[PDB]
């Protein structure tokens, strides 16, 4: 991923406002309600039945913080996204049997989150940076 | 297929929206524009630039054809048959655009009213875009 | 959206199926299972062997809620609720997996009816079975 | 793409009595006519008005063998896909900005038109043989 420098400086003031113990888990439980076939690869979290169920999920929660370190992770090797994915690609693409647009709908909603907590500061440019951030991110996972 | 509760929080949420539809449209097509390039492919008459006069006119249509819809939410088909004529018939819009744009609606709307975007009107949004999107991309006329 | 046109095509095509119905989704299901094996993992306790009772029985089935699917096409979700309860609340199916199978229908009805599958009626035939996939993809109850 | 041993002899022998004259024209006519958004491509082949105009029409049929000679070279070289297709990439996504699902939706097409043809020589294994390559050049043309 190519992003300007006006780019590159736009998302990292946003992304440094972000509350990394919250974000994460709210992007995934979105995920969950949004789009229920999802939850089939989240059973073991236990109770889903609703979107409470969800937001309030403790595991919903806590995995939501490792996905998050993962988008931390690409934002700072923007230029080896393939490379740096390569462990996740195979955990999803292999192992989980995760279809590839999931990918795109979990980086679709985190920016649904975003523009939620930053309201004003999402303009238009910023977004479209962070558009080309998540597609890097989704192509690095569907590489598998 | 929606739910009772989805057409619920459909006319709840675009209730809200009310008098700010056409802005919250033109944002939403700005948003498209500069996040997804290959779209402006469909406006090539049109001045595309930041204020653009074309683009806030055009956000109040769309926006107006959104109201109409959650009006007929019972009766899309019919409500909006002429609008299918033109996107599918005439423009022959790519179905993968309507994705593009309904995203873009739906981060103008988080951007504007946090809190009226709740997880599950969210999830209701989502669903009546894509009901709506289903329509303007069939030939059913 | 289906057009009076599309209507009339896929009960003209879905009607020369007959008694071969559970014979045609078997194989649908087969080509499924073989070309796309990820969709096995739905059907953790069954015998997918090549010509499986098994799958002959679950192609009947199938076939039975299509046929069940033309006779309401006016009014599917009333007609299939059950189904969407089942693929959409119970099983939690991964759209994806709708196009896969809606693919391999179309395959499975090319091989087997060469003067019916013209190029309108495989237009019609496809965007049913999107139809179709798109009732059992929602929760509206 | 990698076929065993059996699904390359079962492709290759069956590509052998493919009427490259005509299956070409009826896949992409049938794209034409199935997904009609795709008709936004082809303005200038004249009248795509109808099904019977689609399937009729002589700049399509023309088009149509060019397209099947795509799918002969990534049969040669299943090998290198992504080296045989990269100006092709080039067009489609560069120049002409077609949608990459549009790639998959042909070569599914395609399978459809195979059956059409060769009726219950068209096996499952066949079919399973034949998705893979469809697959593999639909990525190659997404590559870029
Ligand atoms: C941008 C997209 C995504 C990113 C960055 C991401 C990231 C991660 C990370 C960092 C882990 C932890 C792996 C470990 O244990 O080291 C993980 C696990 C997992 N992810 Fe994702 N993920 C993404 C999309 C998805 C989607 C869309 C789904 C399903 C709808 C999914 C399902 C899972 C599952 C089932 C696990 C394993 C949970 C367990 O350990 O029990 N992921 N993911
Ligand atoms: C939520 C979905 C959409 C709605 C409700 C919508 C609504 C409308 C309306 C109300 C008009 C003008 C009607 C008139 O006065 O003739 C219009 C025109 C148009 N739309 Fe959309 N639209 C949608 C999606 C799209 C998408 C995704 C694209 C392509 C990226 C698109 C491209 C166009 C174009 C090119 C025109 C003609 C503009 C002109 O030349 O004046 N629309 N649409
Ligand atoms: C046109 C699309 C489909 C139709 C019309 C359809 C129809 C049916 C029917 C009639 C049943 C039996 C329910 C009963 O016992 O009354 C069923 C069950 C089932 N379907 Fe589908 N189905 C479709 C697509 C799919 C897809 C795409 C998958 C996953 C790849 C799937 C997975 C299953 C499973 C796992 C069961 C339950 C098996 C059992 O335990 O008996 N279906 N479906
Ligand atoms: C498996 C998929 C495809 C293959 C192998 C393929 C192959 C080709 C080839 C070999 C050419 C001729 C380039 C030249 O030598 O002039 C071409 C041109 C073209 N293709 Fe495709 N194509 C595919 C899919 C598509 C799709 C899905 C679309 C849009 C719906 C499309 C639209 C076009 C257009 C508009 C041209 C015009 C170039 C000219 O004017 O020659 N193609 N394609």
């Amino acid at each position: 991923v190519h992003l300007t420098p006006e780019e590159k400086s736009a998302v990292t003031a946003l992304w440094g406002k972000v509350n990394v113990d919250e974000v994460g888990g709210e992007a995934l439980g979105r995920l969950l309600v949004v789009y229920p076939w999802t939850q089939r690869f989240f059973e073991s979290f236990g109770d889903l039945s609703t979107p409470d169920a969800v937001m309030g999920n403790p595991k919903v929660k806590a995995h939501g913080k490792k996905v998050l370190g993962a988008f931390s992770d690409g934002l700072a090797h923007l230029d080896n996204l393939k490379g740096t994915f390569a462990t996740l690609s195979e955990l999803h693409c292999d192992k989980l049997h995760v279809d590839p647009e999931n990918f795109r709908l979990l980086g679709n909603v985190l920016v649904c989150v975003l523009a939620h907590h930053f309201g004003k500061e999402f303009t238009p440019p910023v977004q479209a940076a962070y558009q080309k951030v998540v597609a890097g991110v989704a192509n690095a996972l569907a590489h598998k | 297929v929606l739910s009772p509760a989805d057409k619920t929080n459909v006319k709840a949420a675009w209730g809200k929206v009310g008098a700010h539809a056409g802005e919250y449209g033109a944002e939403a097509l700005e948003r498209m524009f500069l996040s997804f390039p290959t779209t402006k492919t469909y406006f090539p008459h049109f001045d595309l630039s930041h204020g653009s006069a074309q683009v806030k006119g055009h956000g109040k249509k769309v926006a107006d054809a959104l109201t109409n819809a959650v009006a007929h939410v019972d009766d899309m088909p019919n409500a909006l048959s002429a609008l299918s004529d033109l996107h599918a018939h005439k423009l022959r819009v790519d179905p993968v655009n309507f994705k593009l744009l309904s995203h873009c609606l739906l981060v103008t709307l988080a951007a504007h009213l946090p809190a009226e975007f709740t997880p599950a009107v969210h999830a209701s949004l989502d669903k009546f875009l894509a009901s709506v999107s289903t329509v303007l991309t069939s030939k059913y006329r």
